[PDB]
């Protein structure tokens, strides 16, 4: 589940999700 | 899941999910 | 599931989804 | 799935889905 | 989960979700 | 669950989130 | 979980949650 | 738990929580 | 939990929390 | 449980808190 809403400039996201840990 | 809305953008996004089953 | 919807400059989105982790 | 959807833009995306069966 | 959301804005967020199952 | 709205310049956020510790 | 509101702002934040289980 | 709202110039927080101690 | 709010600021905050269980 | 609210010029808290000791 992951919501990006971007209305400007250079926008970095990262998502990393995982089970089992 | 991941849901990416650009209006005037420049993006830059990594979205990984990885699940146990 | 991945809900991408641009209207901009030089959209960049990476999408990984994996089930069996 | 995926679904990409782009007006008055450059699109760079890479949606890649594996499932365990 | 995460949710981004960026108006007029340069934007740089790393988010992680590592959960046990 | 991490909840960020940006509108400035130069907006790093880094959430790191895990159980099993 | 953790929540950023940025409006007029250079913001830099590390929020790290290790939970048990 | 951590609720950050910042409106200035240069906002540094760092949370660390963790449980299992 | 930690709740941080700065207007005209520039704030440089470190809070750790450590909790049994 | 720790609240901050800024608004002037080099705001400098740290906050440890821990319990089992």
């Amino acid at each position: 589940f992951v919501n990006q809403h971007l209305c400007g400039s250079h926008l970095v996201e990262a998502l990393y999700l995982v089970c089992g840990e | 899941g991941i849901v990416e809305q650009c209006c005037t953008s420049i993006c830059s996004l990594y979205q990984l999910e990885n699940y146990c089953n």
